[PDB]
């Protein structure tokens, strides 16, 4: 019936992924589930979990971390989010750390962190010519 | 790709990582505040632009700023 | 161009692109630049420009229209 | 490359010329206007009182006959792959290397004669316009001069 | 007279004659093709039949209610049309019928999406396959009828001729 | 995909049809361009006031050279109250018999003048179709020289 | 009523201006 | 019939109030897809089949709805340019270019000749609008056989055409209520939100509001 | 039985198998169809477009254009010819830079093999990546393409031609 | 030639030609790569 | 009516929040601000405004020329 045995019991949408999502980069979404609960795909419609391993193919980071997000009202939380590129290149990317983003977890440091509030912005024309 | 800057006005609420849809922001041991953590944009290339970040934000004027640039396949939400 | 913003017109185009892409006889023809919906701002320019510029001409029509007609 | 093609349109359009006059000489080259009725108010040319001149139909037949020559030239222009010449340098064909101010004389079909036949038609039709503009006569009337006669006769 | 699709209760694999008891498989696949396309042919004759005879707004009226009659007013480029439309189409089936998988009748493909037949697809198909041998006993009566008597079917039945 | 936002980097690496858009609209905007010092700031604004100026007065010569060419200024000139001033002929292949008829002017269809040309060339002492060919002659000259 | 030889110069004067101009286009660069 | 005034405003004011109360039952469907639907209890039957092929539906609504427009509306706008332009022999008129509208003269005709063929027990048409004769109290046209024309066709057109485009944009807010490949999850938004932000190019009215509003202007257009 | 069926047994493609997208008749008839007809090389495809497309794009300019005629006439005839051969000569010109500006390869259904095999380590998108394995896919494949949808073009316009000729003169 | 055949001569040039010249020109500029 | 909704068609919150700004600040400077702070109408209720207004001056425009026409005559 489907490719692979892990797929979510989903009878396809025209909303899936494109020609993009076969020479740019895919994403792929990955989770166990205790039950096969029925979810909505954000894509589409209705899809069913698996008893189990469950995977998923999607053209967006946005649309894999919003089926995470609903992932976590059936209590499930190890889900895991991959970039693929057009060959199979795999980049771990949603529990960078094994730790959720909002999570505090050591061995992060701060990224675009400015020692200043806002007023201490410096004026645009004195930004000219740059 | 779109600019995410942290502000030390942060307070460490985590209101806006949580709101992020594409795994943008994160939240960072800090000694700024009581809560000890500031938020952080270690992944701006899946910023979209939304702006979700600094609509939860509670400090007075932000402490996550969203300054919109170059557009990317990424940043502009495009499907296909 | 002022009324619909954008949003709207980005699923819109978003379909057009699914249909496109998934029609025979024309996948083999594809576009180099991804079809995106106009930004806010080239939106509201776009409508203030069509905006000015119908008012322009159908200002100029009818009073040189009118003039002429009117006084022989 | 530019330089090789339009010498052998220069030369092709000498021999047109030639004919243009043949013809305008031997009664051919049909006689009259357009119909304005028949090919709409574009063929009109002007209204002087309640006469529409148009075009002349010779005009109109010797603009026909230029269109087959030049479509026969947008074909081989997107015909690229399969002309044995072709219009524009290929990424990488480098230019044939400039003749100079005389070409090689080698007699025959060959590149240095076709090259040096282009250049003197090219400037024959020069010359010919040339004439035309500092006499005042027509560029049939000055090759019927500068055919002795035998042209226009 | 098999486990095809095509028995009905009146008579269940209905081979009188036992044309089917000594054929092999591709002869039985060539038969089903010929009762398939009779069937739909005869379906479509059956109501062009009707429907001509009582409704023929093409040809600006004219074209005689009667068939048989407009088979030889219709301006024999239009025949041509027909007949090269037609022949597009079979030589279209003939494309499909070296397609892998493909079944006797089936042009649509269905065996890309029917494995495992129920018995709503066997009983539909077996009404398609009932329709198709009425209309065509059906039209071969029309023909029949309009060749010996002249008149055409509700011409024929409003007058009384039965 | 590229190339085309020559004078920035940011636009021309955009994967979508915004950046011929944007291409457009941010062509005049000098001091956003990258790569961008004062001086060539400067320069190139110079450079664009010549050019047009030059297209100024390409424009004024063009007026000129069609008023002189389809123009009836010498027949207005004998009767400027009664005779109405022409701008310039008319060839569209679209017009039926019924619109050439309407818009036929003396010889040609033509489009009335509603510029006021024809009245300021008078008043500064213009009397003949050669005046306004001299005219439209130095007028392109000076675009030449601008340019 | 201008002569063929007034239009005819002023079309080559036009030429040589609409020359300069893509000069000035080319040198404002791409 | 006779009090004009009566019959024109009844027309009008029912016509309106039809249109209105159409956008209202739009709205409330996207609404109900927000807010009370259930993807569990909704597998696989036609509401999910609906939505897991939104896509096709609104790109062939799309082409339907610039067909239809590109037609009617540059037929009409070929005629303002043929007469503009003194060719009137070109326009899509009677006594031009001719659309007969065939199929509606058709029924008309059918109509007319109800009565004691397929009506056998009627004394008269159901409307002289169909055909017959002209109904006049004191000296007042009450009914009278509407002939169709070329004009008539166009103008039919236009209202599918605007009928078509009303449709479009309130079947694309119905369906992408939910989510779409800009906004996975714009259920979480609600069913009125003014956008999710400037980002992916810019996200205003993406809402399914916001489409029962835009629906509301082509349904003024429409009507 | 279900006649909707996900593409290919990928739930996730946006796509589906619908008795119109994979159906035996639209199998048969893609692949009958010039553009995907097997055993064709790009010249002989873009011919067969080509004449089959001037021959029924001279009927609406024959027929409706700024000369016609309720009668025949050589004069329409000719115009409406002549628009449809510049028509195709816009599509042919629209076709070239459409294939100068989308690929650069000029032998395909390889080179994705030797950047599979023999790595792609270069500036990609002409060694890597290549969309398509058709000889269309080529900017000579494409060239020929354009070349022979010009040519057929303007022999099946002056086949049609003919041909409304010989209908309105002898019928 | 006459000066009335102008217009004939160059409003369809002009009108028709430059468009098509300059499409492809600024068609192939704008779709170039580096 | 129908012109007074396309000034909420066609503009934007934020504007008139700023020139908001500027009024209460010479209310503030009067000492009469109110309590409940003055807020320009939200997006959605712009839209909705606009739209209202747009539907109410274009059906009124059409009731008035249809009743005055087909009373008239
Ligand atoms: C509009 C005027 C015009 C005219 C009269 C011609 C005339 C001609 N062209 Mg030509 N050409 C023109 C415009 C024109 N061209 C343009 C604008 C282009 C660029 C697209 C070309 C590109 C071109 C090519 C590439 C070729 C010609 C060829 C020819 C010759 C074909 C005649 C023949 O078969 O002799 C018998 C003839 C010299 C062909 C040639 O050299 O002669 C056979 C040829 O191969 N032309
Ligand atoms: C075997 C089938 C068949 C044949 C040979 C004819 C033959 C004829 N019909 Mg006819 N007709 C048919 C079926 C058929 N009909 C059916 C089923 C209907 C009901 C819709 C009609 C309704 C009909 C009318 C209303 C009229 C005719 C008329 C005519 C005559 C002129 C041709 C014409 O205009 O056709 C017109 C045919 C149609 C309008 C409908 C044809 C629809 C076809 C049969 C279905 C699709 C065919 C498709 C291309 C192939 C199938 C695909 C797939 C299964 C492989 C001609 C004698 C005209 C006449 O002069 O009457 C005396 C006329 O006015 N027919
Ligand atoms: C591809 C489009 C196409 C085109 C342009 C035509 C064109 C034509 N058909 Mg036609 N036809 C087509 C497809 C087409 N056909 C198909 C697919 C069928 C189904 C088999 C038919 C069946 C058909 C019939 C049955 C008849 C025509 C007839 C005609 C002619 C008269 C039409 C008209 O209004 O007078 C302008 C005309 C030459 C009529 C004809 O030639 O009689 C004079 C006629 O009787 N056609
Ligand atoms: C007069 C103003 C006007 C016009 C022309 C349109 C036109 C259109 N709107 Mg609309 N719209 C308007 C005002 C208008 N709108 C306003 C004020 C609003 C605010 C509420 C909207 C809100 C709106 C929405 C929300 C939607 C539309 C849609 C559509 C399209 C329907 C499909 C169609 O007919 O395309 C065909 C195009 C036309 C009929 C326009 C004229 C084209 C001419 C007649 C033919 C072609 C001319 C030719 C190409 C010219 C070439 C020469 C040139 C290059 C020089 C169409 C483009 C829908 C859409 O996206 O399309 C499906 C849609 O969903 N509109
Ligand atoms: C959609 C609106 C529309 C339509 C239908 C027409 C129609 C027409 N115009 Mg026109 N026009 C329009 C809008 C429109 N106009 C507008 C908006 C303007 C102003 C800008 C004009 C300005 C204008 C002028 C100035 C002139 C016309 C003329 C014409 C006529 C000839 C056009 C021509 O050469 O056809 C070319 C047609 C084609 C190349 C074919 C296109 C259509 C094909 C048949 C579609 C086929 C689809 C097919 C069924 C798909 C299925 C295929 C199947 C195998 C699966 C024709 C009657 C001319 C005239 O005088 O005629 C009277 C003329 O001089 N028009
Ligand atoms: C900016 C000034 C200007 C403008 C707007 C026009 C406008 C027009 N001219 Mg024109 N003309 C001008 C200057 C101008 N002229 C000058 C200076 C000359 C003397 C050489 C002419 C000689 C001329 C002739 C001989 C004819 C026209 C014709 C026409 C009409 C059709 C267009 C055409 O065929 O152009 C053709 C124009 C030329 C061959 C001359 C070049 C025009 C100037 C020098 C270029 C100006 C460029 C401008 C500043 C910006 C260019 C933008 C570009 C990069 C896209 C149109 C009304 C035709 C007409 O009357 O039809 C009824 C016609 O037959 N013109
Ligand atoms: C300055 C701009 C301009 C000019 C000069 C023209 C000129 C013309 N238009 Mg046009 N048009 C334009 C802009 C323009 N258009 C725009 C912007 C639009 C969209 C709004 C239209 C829409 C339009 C329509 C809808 C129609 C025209 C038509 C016409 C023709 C007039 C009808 C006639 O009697 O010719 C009769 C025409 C002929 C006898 C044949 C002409 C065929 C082409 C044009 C000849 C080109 C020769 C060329 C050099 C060949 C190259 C070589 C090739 C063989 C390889 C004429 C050629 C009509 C027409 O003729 O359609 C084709 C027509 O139906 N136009
Ligand atoms: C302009 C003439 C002036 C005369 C005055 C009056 C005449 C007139 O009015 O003419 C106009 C006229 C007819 C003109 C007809 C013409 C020019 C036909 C020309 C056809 C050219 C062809 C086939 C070229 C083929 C070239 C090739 C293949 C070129 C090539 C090669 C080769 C050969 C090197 C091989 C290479 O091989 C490889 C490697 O590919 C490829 C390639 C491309 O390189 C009729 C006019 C009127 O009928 C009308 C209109 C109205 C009537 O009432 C009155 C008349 C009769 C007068
Ligand atoms: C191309 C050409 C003629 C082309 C003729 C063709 C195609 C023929 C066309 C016809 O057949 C048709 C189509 C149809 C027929 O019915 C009509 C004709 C007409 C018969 C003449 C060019 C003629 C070109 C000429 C004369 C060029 C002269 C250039 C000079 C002097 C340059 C000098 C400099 O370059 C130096 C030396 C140093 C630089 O630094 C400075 C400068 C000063 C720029
Ligand atoms: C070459 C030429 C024509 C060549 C024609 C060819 C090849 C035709 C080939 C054909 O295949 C076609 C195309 C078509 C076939 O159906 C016919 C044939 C025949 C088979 C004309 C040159 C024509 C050349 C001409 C007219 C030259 C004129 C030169 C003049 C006036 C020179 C003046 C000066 O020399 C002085 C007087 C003093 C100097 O100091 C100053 C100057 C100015 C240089
Ligand atoms: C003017 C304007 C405002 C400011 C408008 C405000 C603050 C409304 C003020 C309403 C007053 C305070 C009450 C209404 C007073 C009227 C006289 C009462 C209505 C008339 C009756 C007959 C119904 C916005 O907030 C806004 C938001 C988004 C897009 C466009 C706009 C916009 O155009």
């Amino acid at each position: 019936k489907l490719k692979q045995s892990d797929f979510p019991k989903f009878e396809g949408s025209t909303g899936g992924w494109l020609s993009a999502a076969k020479n740019e980069e895919k994403y792929v979404i990955i989770w166990t589930s205790k039950d096969a609960s029925l979810f909505e795909m954000p894509t589409g419609g209705t899809a069913k979990m698996n008893a189990g391993n469950n995977v998923a193919y999607f053209a967006r980071k946005e649309q894999c971390l919003a089926l995470g997000s609903q992932l976590r009202g059936f209590k499930i939380t190890n889900y895991k989010i991959f970039r693929i590129y057009p060959p199979l290149d795999i980049t771990l990317l949603h529990p960078f750390d094994g730790v959720f983003p909002e999570k505090v977890n050591q061995g992060r440091s701060p990224v675009g962190k400015r020692d200043a509030s806002i007023g201490g912005n410096p004026n645009p024309a004195s930004l000219k010519f740059q | 790709s779109h600019t995410v800057k942290i502000y030390d006005t942060c307070i460490g609420c985590t209101q806006c990582v949580r709101a992020c849809p594409t795994d943008v922001l994160e939240m960072v041991p800090w000694d700024g505040c009581k809560a000890g953590q500031i938020a952080s944009a270690p992944r701006t290339e899946d910023c979209v632009g939304c702006k979700r970040c600094e609509t939860a934000c509670p400090t007075d004027f932000l402490s996550v700023r969203v300054y919109l640039g170059g557009e990317t396949t990424r940043s502009l939400g495009l499907a296909y | 161009f002022l009324i619909s913003w954008r949003g709207y017109w980005q699923e819109l185009i978003e379909t057009i692109v699914w249909a496109h892409e998934r029609t025979p006889l024309a996948n083999l023809v594809r576009w180099k630049d991804k079809p995106v919906a106009l930004s806010i701002v080239q939106a509201r320019l776009v409508g203030l420009a069509h905006f000015t510029i119908g008012y322009v001409l159908t200002y100029a029509a009818f009073v040189i229209a009118s003039t002429i007609g009117k006084l022989g | 490359k530019a330089e090789r093609w339009n010498g052998r349109h220069a030369m092709f359009g000498w021999i047109v010329l030639l004919a243009t006059g043949y013809a305008q000489a031997h009664g051919l080259l049909p006689e009259g206007g357009m119909d304005a009725k028949e090919w709409g108010t574009w063929v009109i040319v002007s209204t002087t009182n309640g006469e529409q001149v148009t075009i002349p139909a010779a005009r109109a037949a010797i603009a026909i006959g230029h269109l087959h020559f030049g479509a026969v030239g947008v074909f081989a222009a997107y015909s690229k792959n399969s002309v044995k010449d072709r219009l524009l340098l290929e990424p990488g064909e480098k230019d044939e290397a400039p003749a100079g101010l005389f070409p090689a004389l080698r007699p025959g079909l060959t590149k240095e004669a076709e090259m040096l036949n282009g250049r003197v038609a090219m400037l024959g039709l020069v010359a010919l316009v040339a004439v035309s503009a500092a006499t005042g006569q027509d560029i049939l009337s000055v090759i019927d001069q500068g055919l002795g006669g035998l042209l226009l006769k | 007279l098999d486990g095809m699709i095509g028995s009905s209760a009146p008579f269940k694999n209905f081979d009188p004659l036992g044309f089917a008891a000594k054929a092999d498989q591709k002869t039985l696949n060539k038969y089903r093709e010929s009762e398939l396309k009779h069937g739909r042919v005869a379906m479509l004759a059956v109501l062009g039949w009707i429907v001509q005879e009582f409704w023929h707004p093409l040809y600006d009226g004219k074209l005689s209610s009667n068939p048989l009659k407009a088979l030889t007013e219709v301006p024999l480029i239009g025949w041509a049309q027909i007949f090269v439309a037609i022949n597009v189409i079979e030589y279209l089936q003939n494309k499909i019928k070296e397609l892998p998988g493909y079944r006797p009748g089936d042009y649509l493909g269905t065996w890309e999406w029917v494995e495992q037949s129920d018995e709503g697809w066997d009983s539909y198909q077996t009404k398609e396959l009932n329709n198709g041998r009425l209309a065509m006993v059906a039209i071969a009566g029309l023909i029949v009828q309009d060749l010996i008597t002249g008149q055409a079917a509700l011409e024929q039945i409003t007058a009384g001729n039965t | 995909v590229y190339k085309f936002p020559k004078f920035s980097k940011a636009l021309a690496e955009d994967p979508s049809t915004r950046r011929i858009w944007y291409g457009i609209a941010t062509a005049h905007d000098f001091e956003s361009h990258d790569a961008m010092t004062e001086s060539k700031l400067y320069q190139k604004i110079f450079a664009s006031h010549f050019g047009h100026i030059a297209i100024i007065f390409l424009w004024t010569a063009g007026n000129l050279f069609h008023v002189a060419w389809q123009g009836n200024f010498e027949a207005w000139i004998l009767n400027p109250l009664k005779v109405r001033p022409i701008a310039h002929a008319i060839w569209d292949p679209h017009f039926g018999q019924a619109a050439y008829k309407a818009f036929l002017k003396t010889s040609s269809p033509a489009n009335l003048a509603l510029s006021g040309v024809y009245e300021w060339w008078y008043t500064i002492g213009m009397r003949t179709n050669n005046d306004l060919y001299q005219g439209s002659f130095f007028l392109i000259l000076l675009s030449s020289l601008l340019l | 009523m201008i002569y063929d030889s007034q239009v005819y110069i002023a079309l080559v004067i036009a030429v040589v201006a609409s020359v300069l101009a893509i000069r000035l286009g080319a040198t404002l660069y791409n | 019939a006779i009090d004009y005034p009566t019959q024109l405003s009844l027309f009008t004011h029912h016509v309106w109030i039809g249109g209105f109360c159409i956008v209202g039952g739009a709205a409330h469907g996207a609404i109900f897809f927000v807010r009370d639907y259930n993807a569990a209890n909704n597998y696989n039957n036609l509401i999910d089949r609906v939505i897991r092929h939104r896509d096709a539906i609104i790109s062939h609504l799309n082409w339907v709805c610039i067909f239809l427009g590109c037609h009617s509306f540059g037929l009409y706008v070929h005629n303002d340019t043929m007469r503009a332009l003194g060719r009137s022999q070109d326009l899509f008129s009677d006594n031009a270019i001719a659309l007969k509208p065939i199929f509606a003269q058709f029924i008309q005709n059918l109509h007319t000749l109800a009565p004691g063929s397929t009506a056998p027990n009627a004394l008269t048409t159901v409307s002289y609008a169909f055909g017959g004769d002209v109904i006049s109290v004191g000296s007042k046209i009450a009914m009278m056989p509407i002939s169709l024309g070329t004009a008539d066709f166009l103008v039919h057109h236009i209202h599918a055409f605007t009928i078509h485009v009303t449709v479009l944009i309130l079947l694309k807010g119905v369906l992408y209520s939910r989510n779409s490949r800009l906004i996975p999850d714009k259920a979480n938004l609600g069913f009125r939100f003014p956008c999710d932000g400037p980002g992916r190019g810019g996200t205003c009215q993406v809402s399914a509001w916001d489409h029962v509003f835009l629906g509301l202007f082509w349904m003024y257009n429409s009507i | 039985v279900s006649f909707i069926k996900p593409y290919r047994q990928d739930p996730f493609v946006g796509h589906l198998a619908t008795p119109i997208t994979t159906s035996a008749f639209t199998r048969a008839y893609l692949k009958v169809l010039p553009a995907y007809r097997p055993g064709l090389t790009p010249l002989s495809r873009g011919a067969e477009i080509g004449f089959t497309h001037g021959y029924f794009l001279i009927g609406p300019f024959y027929t409706y254009g700024p000369l016609r005629s309720v009668e025949f006439s050589l004069t329409s005839l000719a115009a409406g010819l002549l628009a449809a051969i510049t028509l195709l000569l816009i599509l042919t010109v629209g076709l070239s830079i459409y294939g100068q500006v989308t690929y650069d390869v000029y032998d395909n259904a390889l080179i994705v093999k030797l950047v599979r095999q023999m790595v792609g380590s270069e500036r990609t998108q002409d060694l890597p990546q290549i969309k398509g394995t058709s000889e269309l896919d080529t900017v000579l494949g494409w060239q020929k393409f354009s070349e022979g949808f010009f040519s057929g073009g303007l022999i099946g316009s002056i086949v049609a031609a003919v041909g409304i000729a010989l209908y309105s003169t002898y019928l | 030639m006459s000066l009335d055949l102008l217009p004939s001569f160059f409003v369809p040039l002009v009108g028709l030609v430059l468009p098509l010249f300059s499409i492809i020109g600024l068609f192939l500029y704008i779709e170039k790569e580096n | 009516i129908w012109a007074f909704s396309l000034m909420f068609l066609f503009s934007g919150r934020g504007y008139w929040q700023e020139l908001i700004e500027s009024i209460v600040w010479a209310h503030n400077k009067l000492k009469v601000a109110p309590s409940i702070q003055p807020r320009a109408l939200s997006i959605t209720q712009g839209r909705a405004v606009g739209v209202a207004h747009y539907l109410l001056g274009g059906i009124g425009t059409t009731w008035a020329f249809f009743l005055a026409r087909i009373i008239s005559v």
